[PDB]
RNA sequence: CUUGAGUCUCGUAGAGGGGGGUAGAAUUCCAGGUGUAGCGGUGAAAUGCGUAGAGAUCUGGAGGAAUACCGGUGGCGAAGGCGGCCCCCUGGACGAAGACUGACGCUCAGGUGCGAAAGCGUGGGGAGCAAACAGGAUUAGAUACCCUGGUAGUCCACGCCGUAAACGAUGUCGACUUGGAGGUUGUGCCCUUGAGGCGUGGCUUCCGGAGCUAACGCGUUAAGUCGACCGCCUGGGGAGUAC
């Protein structure tokens, strides 16, 4: 959660980037589920596709960067 | 027979009762047409967490050619002795034409990375000397 | 002329030659964090074959109760 | 809490802390930074959350 | 399963030719040996089913290149299964 | 006959298998200290945990299960599948070069073995999670989702019928073959062309001309072109049900 630190008694430094081990973060997909063998990479492709979003603004930076447009 | 690597590690208190114990493990496998390829003494090392309760232990390096059946025999000796308290053991393997390779990380492992669960001061007076031009 | 300007693990035959030990724990160091885990090829500058051998090291170093594993000792 | 833990320990005559954290909740910067202006001294902050290597099973709530 | 000099042992007076790696007679042999130190791996590893594929594997072809050594001449192939000691 | 096919030498990567061992990390549980009235569970709680001393914090002890990072559309295995570290034994693959044998090859009905999970007979084991069971809440109801509580089960040894969206959905094997980029990985030669490159050989992710193409698309590892062999379909329900 806070780790140990160069920062000055954090929490007067507004560093959000890193400071957590699993409190929203990438290890609690398993932790606090089932064991499941395939689901954590196949569970990217469909949540991705639900979440279109994100998804479409990245692939408008890209397909306009790629036609010499932007 | 096979090239081998051993390291073992024995109590802080037998740091200075180790040196007839190296006699008898060279004599053993010397007895067996093998060969010290290298022989190198770690010391007392702390540990990142107490092993039986006490945060350091006193570690060796063999490294040998000799017949697989002293390997064997002299692996599980260790694991049936209370006074060697942990040991790895490899396969195929030879020294460095180098002379005390190890014992210059040795010296790096007593110094920055470990997490010195009993004071440095007391288990850095143990083995080879850390003479780092030779290494 | 010969020889070129190499880059970090690349171009040469007298670095990463044989495999990443556990028993050089000295270059080990140099490639954890401050939990004692291990760092990717991303961020090592090496590829896939170095960095089996470097995680290999690494956990036998931590099972010999030399190296930091947790952010938590005693 | 934090203030009514610094109460609680007021008697003791305490006033040097330093800081260990643990668990998923929020409680973890506004209960130091309260503890730090209410006559206390915070002086370090370290993690003592406990990870495993592995381990056992985790529980389903939810169907999560 | 084989050692590597106890491969070489078997050519070494077996074999078509100097330096034959490959006659039918001798590829059989260096099978059986395979054969018989495999099956006694397999003995007491008792769940190698990778082994047990891998012995089924070699048996299947020795069985195939005793049947182009009997479909060459009888003889011969009659001879190798005396030299090898194979079956009752 | 050596070219298909096979074999050894030799270079080589691998979470491939079976047998055993090991270190540290953690959830749990027990004892006891310190401390003192709170704790917990949800949308809300209720059920439940506390002052007969909880929660939280410290230290000693105990069990059983599993390996965080690394980690990648990456690497390996016949497929099913295979993920901490050490030893022992062990199948398979791939590849620069050496040769050798002399079409020895290929498929395959039936047959025989394997075959995730659930299952079940047998014995052991009981940390965690959690069918069943027990209680709570919610709601019009709630035999459900949700919570409190939890046995079996899992895990270990032995044995049994075997099934799966065993969905990389495309039978096995081979030849023919538009193009390109990524990853991964064997290799000869050399100014390590600069960066290692370059040819070359293996796997794989992505893209795509033409072809094929109800259609999505697929697309040289074809959902292409061509051959041998082998399996399946033939409106829907009755029904893989009955007998």
């Amino acid at each position: 959660p806070v780790i140990k630190v160069r920062e000055n008694e954090p929490f007067d430094v507004a560093l959000r980037r890193f400071k957590r081990s699993c409190e929203k973060a990438g290890v609690l997909a398993e932790v606090r589920r089932r064991e499941f063998y395939e689901k954590p990479t196949t569970e990217r492709k469909r949540a991705k596709a639900s979440a279109v979003k994100r998804h479409a603004k990245k692939l408008a930076r890209e397909n306009a960067r790629r036609t010499r447009l932007y | 027979m096979r090239h081998y690597e051993i390291v073992f590690m024995v109590h802080p208190d037998q740091s200075e009762q180790v040196p007839g114990m190296i006699e008898r493990y060279t004599a053993a496998i010397t007895g067996a047409e093998g060969k010290i390829h290298r022989l190198e003494d770690w010391g007392r090392r702390q540990l990142a967490y107490p092993i039986n309760k006490l945060h350091k232990a006193h570690y060796v390096l063999m490294n040998v050619e000799a017949p697989q059946e002293v390997i064997d025999e002299l692996e599980t000796t260790f694991r049936f002795n209370d006074a060697v308290i942990r040991s790895m053991v490899m396969r195929t393997k030879h020294a460095v034409t180098e002379a005390s390779p190890m014992v210059k990380a040795k010296d790096e492992r007593r110094e920055r990375r470990d997490d010195f669960a009993n004071e440095t001061a007391d288990d850095a007076e143990a083995g080879d000397s850390e003479e780092e031009e030779e290494e | 002329a010969r020889y070129f300007r190499r880059r970090k693990f690349c171009r040469f035959t007298a670095e990463g030659v044989q495999e990443i030990d556990y028993k050089d724990i000295a270059t080990l160091k140099n490639y954890i964090t401050e939990s004692g885990k291990i760092v990717p090829s991303r961020i090592t500058g090496t590829r896939a074959k170095y960095q089996r051998q470097l995680a290999r090291a690494i956990k036998r170093a931590r099972y010999l109760s030399l190296l930091p594993y947790t952010d938590r000792h005693q | 809490a934090a203030e009514r833990c610094a109460d609680a320990v007021k008697e003791y005559g305490i006033k040097n802390l330093e800081v260990m954290v643990k668990g998923p909740g929020p409680g973890r910067e506004s209960t130091i930074r309260a503890l730090n202006a209410a006559g206390f001294r915070i002086t370090n902050i370290t993690d003592v959350t406990p990870i495993p290597h592995n381990g056992c099973r985790p529980p389903k709530k939810r169907r999560v | 399963s084989l050692s590597t000099e106890a491969t070489a042992k078997i050519v070494s007076e077996f074999g078509r030719d100097a330096n034959d790696t490959g006659s039918t007679e001798v590829q059989v042999a260096l099978l059986t040996a395979q054969i018989n130190h495999l099956q006694g791996h397999f003995a007491e590893h008792k769940k190698d089913h990778h082994s047990r594929r891998g012995l089924l594997r070699m048996v299947s072809q020795r069985r195939k290149l005793l049947d182009y050594l009997k479909r060459k001449d009888v003889a011969r192939y009659t001879r190798l299964i005396e030299r090898l000691g194979l079956r009752r």
